[PDB]
């Protein structure tokens, strides 16, 4: 016979022990740990509630990645680049870039916390989060592999977090501030409670369903598969706010949730905002933008948040703000510097299109539709040069992205600025400025892509100079429009 | 710019291959980190993991110009990892099953039980430090290839740590006034024949160059554990009509072997740049004395 | 005398990176600007083209030169109509 789990299950995470040999604090340096100056008799008490064991996971595991991969043998003739609409291949193409080496890159996230969290069953469930995260980077770069073939845009599966393409760069300043570049607890608090149960766990869900209604099954099978993996690991941020809310650090928690949070969400914005309301076939939205967030993301925080004993945001007020702005204009931003990103844009505005904006966000076509409406005019009398920038855009030096506000009749843009040990910094938001201002050490010189351009770092100072720099290798590479204008047809 | 065709793979592959293997495609070249020397991370060049970096990965004294380039002889995938361990594991778990059935435990040697709560059970302690110290391996290597070795390895560790917990558990079922789940982390901090290798562990988790952890870790203490740990402990379960402790520790030990495996096969890697023979044998003559009284006090704990 | 400013021009989406002349008036300011906006994602309007600090109440002269308005290269000005 077998023992029940429950039986035997604390001898596994029975392994903290008190150093002689060296010191507590040589064994788990705070700026690696990050234990705020708590003892390790203190972290014995992390109370984690969902059980993970060797044997289970590697079984289970196992019946996983056969079922995914033998969906993706038995699809391989649907024809899913040729047949797809080219919103959906431009969905894949930004996914896979964004996030295949980024979830390699949360090995190491997963790692630091397997090495230096005083929690022994944080140093537990991180290692099946350093395993889980490998899973994940592994089989987004097998899938993607397939259409290297098909199209060089595919490449950036693998290339995007080896370039300094603006997109990249804000991803990689985004994980390298929460997953790769911070203590332990950090990682536990910024990664798995604030972007992963936060963000991730949802928007993988939506993914999934949408792929399956674009009719691309092995897409589908592969995001939900990865989806049920979240959980195991993800689960790992709440109980380290609990235990620093229990032991005098209440303050610290939030601060870092707060700053977290609002990183995800900048991020969240540029990468998926537009792909759910420009980018996914009309007939085929299940709902907007606004709506995923109202619905999968902000009720969720409040009710986790409230759960822990912690409170909304200090900017949640400008944070439900930005969700009816913010995406629309990070959009625009894409779609007009189209040749620097490594998809090609959907546009998104027929008229048709465009009475979907207005219902979901009224007052749409009041702001946005504007600019649409010069870009619109100069597609039908073919003058194409205004279509396309001859200068760079205004970066924030936090995200990374363009610095945006809302145009058209209600037009109201803020930068937040700052003079800090004698640089002028931009940031595009009060909440950027402020989590700069948080920990200065972490960005202080970091120089974004036009600190790089004015610097001299890019040359020759030109929109070509730039595209080399941001590594593309040939023409096909440089994003379009993902319709050939053909919208403009309907205009 | 000019008009290009699309690859067949990756662009940092497609010069040398027409169909890269599965291996190549998920592993090769992951660790965007080693792109720019002054800033590892996309963040201020001085912040502190910026820092950590540079220190203890990048300013190594263990140097190759193409550390992305070492291959796992096994080339090991999480997808075949899995395969093969949940073959191992399988096994282990039928072993504990039919061993159950059989009451092995009441059948082992008068005192025996007394000899796996002092010298058996604490190994969860031993193995968690191999967990903990795979894993810094891991974060600070500089090529994916390299880390990804140390992730299963991590993995393998834990899944030595949880065998330990099962049948610690499961003899003191047996065996109810030996200690057994209740006094193995006292034994650990206080017991003469752990000191050796408690003190062991807690200098090489703070060894910080990913150059000397690796060689600490997986040159010295690992092929130590094998030969002064796992090989006697199955020399003592015969003698004591144990049969399943052996038969575990082998599943155990071709874990290890793997782990030497790679090993070895960075060494050869590392080695190409003729400077390193005499930084690896430095570490080496530095841990074995260490490593030496560990595997010395812990055998004399085990036979007496 | 290359002088890099940030600008927002008025009923635009964003702030861009242009760079004008150290000696520049603000009407030839203004005309650089437009340059990236006008007819490009804003509507042409008649009428004049005034420049400001971001977010500032006060308009700079027409004929200030930026050397003369205390403005340093990087900061963010707006351009708006009368
Ligand atoms: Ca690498
Ligand atoms: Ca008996
Ligand atoms: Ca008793
Ligand atoms: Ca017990
Ligand atoms: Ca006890
Ligand atoms: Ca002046
Ligand atoms: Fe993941
Ligand atoms: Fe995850």
């Amino acid at each position: 016979a077998m023992h029940p789990r429950k039986d035997w299950y604390e001898l596994t995470r029975a392994t903290n022990w008190t150093p002689s040999y060296v010191t507590e604090e040589q064994l788990f340096p705070e700026r690696m740990s990050g234990h705020m100056g708590i003892p390790l008799e203190k972290w014995e008490s992390y109370d984690e509630p969902y059980k993970t064991s060797y044997p289970e996971y590697v079984s289970i595991q196992r019946e996983k990645d056969a079922g995914a991969y033998s969906v993706k043998a038995a699809l391989e003739r649907a024809k899913i680049y040729e047949n797809s609409d080219p919103g959906w291949i431009s969905t894949l193409k930004s996914h896979y870039g964004a996030i295949a080496v980024g979830e390699y890159a949360a090995v190491t996230g997963e790692g630091r916390m397997a090495r230096f969290s005083k929690a022994p069953g944080n140093r537990n469930m991180a290692t099946f989060g350093m395993m889980d995260e490998l899973r994940h980077g592994q089989l987004q770069l097998f899938f993607p592999h397939e259409y290297c073939k098909k199209d060089r845009q595919f490449d950036w599966a693998w290339r995007a977090y080896h370039s300094n393409e603006w997109a990249a760069i804000a991803a990689k300043h985004f994980f390298d501030d929460i997953i790769t570049g911070r203590d332990a607890i950090s990682v536990a608090i910024m990664l798995t409670f604030s972007f992963e149960t936060g963000f991730t766990n949802m928007q993988f869900l939506g993914l999934a369903a949408d792929a399956a209604e674009a009719g691309d099954y092995t897409f589908a099978n592969l995001i939900s598969s990865i989806q049920t993996d979240e959980s195991r690991h993800a689960q790992q941020g709440g109980p380290a706010l609990q235990l620093l809310i229990e032991n005098g650090k209440r303050e610290e928690a939030q601060k870092k949730v707060d700053m977290a949070i609002w990183r995800a969400w900048r991020l969240f914005a540029v990468l998926t905002g537009p792909v759910m309301d420009y980018y996914t076939p009309l007939e085929d939205r299940s709902q907007s933008f606004k709506e995923f967030m109202y619905e999968w993301i902000i009720g969720q925080f409040e009710r986790s948040l409230i759960d822990l004993g912690l409170d909304k945001p200090w900017y949640w007020d400008l944070f439900l703000k930005d969700i009816d702005e913010l995406h629309h204009s990070y959009h625009m931003g894409v779609w007009y510097w189209r040749t620097t990103a490594w998809w090609n844009p959907a546009a998104g505005v027929t008229p048709e299109e465009r009475d979907w904006l207005e219902e979901k966000y009224p007052g749409w076509n009041k702001r946005w539709g504007r600019c649409w409406d010069v870009i619109t005019e100069n597609v039908l009398n073919d003058r194409m040069d205004l279509v396309s920038p001859e200068t760079l855009p205004s970066v924030c030096n936090m995200s990374q992205i363009p610095l945006v506000g809302v145009p058209g009749d209600d037009w109201n843009i803020e930068v937040f600025s700052l003079e800090h040990n004698g640089r002028l910094y931009h940031f595009g938001s009060e909440v950027d400025r402020w989590v700069f201002q948080q920990d200065p050490v972490q960005y202080q010189n970091h120089m974004n892509i036009v600190d790089r351009f004015l610097a001299g770092q890019i040359q020759p100072m030109t929109l070509e100079g730039a595209l080399k720099y941001m590594g593309f290798q040939s023409i096909e590479e440089m994003g379009k429009d993902a319709h050939d204008f053909a919208w403009a047809d309907k205009c | 710019f000019e008009s290009k065709k699309p690859m067949r793979t990756w662009s940092h592959l497609a010069e040398m291959r027409k169909k890269p293997s599965e291996y190549d495609i998920v592993s090769r070249k992951l660790h965007y980190s080693t792109n720019n020397p002054d800033s590892p991370w996309e963040l201020s060049p001085d912040s502190p993991m910026n820092l950590w970096y540079k220190q203890y990965r990048n300013a190594s004294p263990l140097k190759h110009d193409n550390w992305d380039a070492f291959t796992d002889p096994d080339q090991l995938v999480y997808r075949t990892y899995n395969l093969m361990q949940d073959g191992q594991e399988s096994y282990v778990q039928s072993l504990f099953d039919q061993f159950n059935e059989r009451e092995h435990d009441q059948m082992v040697r008068e005192g025996w039980e007394h000899t796996m709560a002092r010298c058996y059970s604490p190994l969860r302690y031993l193995f968690h430090c191999l967990q903990m110290s795979s894993a810094y391996v891991q974060q600070m290597a500089p090529a994916s290839t390299i880390s990804n070795c140390c992730i299963l390895q991590t993995a393998d560790s834990l899944r030595w740590l949880t065998h330990t917990a099962y049948r610690t558990h499961e003899l003191s079922l047996t065996y109810p006034d030996a200690g057994l789940g209740e006094h193995e982390r006292e034994l650990w901090e206080k017991e003469p024949g752990w000191q050796g290798l408690r003190e062991l562990m807690e200098k090489q988790l703070t060894a910080f160059d990913w150059g000397e952890a690796f060689v600490s870790l997986n040159l010295v203490v690992k092929p130590m554990i094998v030969e002064s740990i796992f090989k006697p402990l199955q020399q003592q379960a015969w003698e004591n009509n144990d049969t399943l402790l052996p038969l575990l520790i082998d599943s155990q030990l071709k874990d290890a072997e793997r782990h030497s495996r790679w090993s070895k096969a960075l060494v050869k890697h590392a080695l190409e740049n003729p400077d390193n023979h005499a930084v690896i044998e430095g570490w080496i003559e530095k841990w074995r004395p260490l490593a030496d009284r560990a595997a010395e006090a812990y055998l004399s704990m085990l036979s007496s | 005398s290359a002088f890099p400013v940030h600008a927002a021009f008025e009923k635009d989406f964003l702030v861009q990176l242009v760079v004008v002349d150290l000696n520049d008036s603000m009407d030839q300011v203004a005309e650089k600007v437009a340059y990236h906006c006008v007819n490009r994602r804003v509507a042409p309007r008649e009428g004049v083209m005034r420049v400001r600090k971001h977010r500032s109440t006060e308009l700079f002269p027409r004929d200030m030169t930026i050397a003369e308005s205390g403005l340093n290269p990087t900061e963010v000005i707006d351009v708006v109509f009368e």
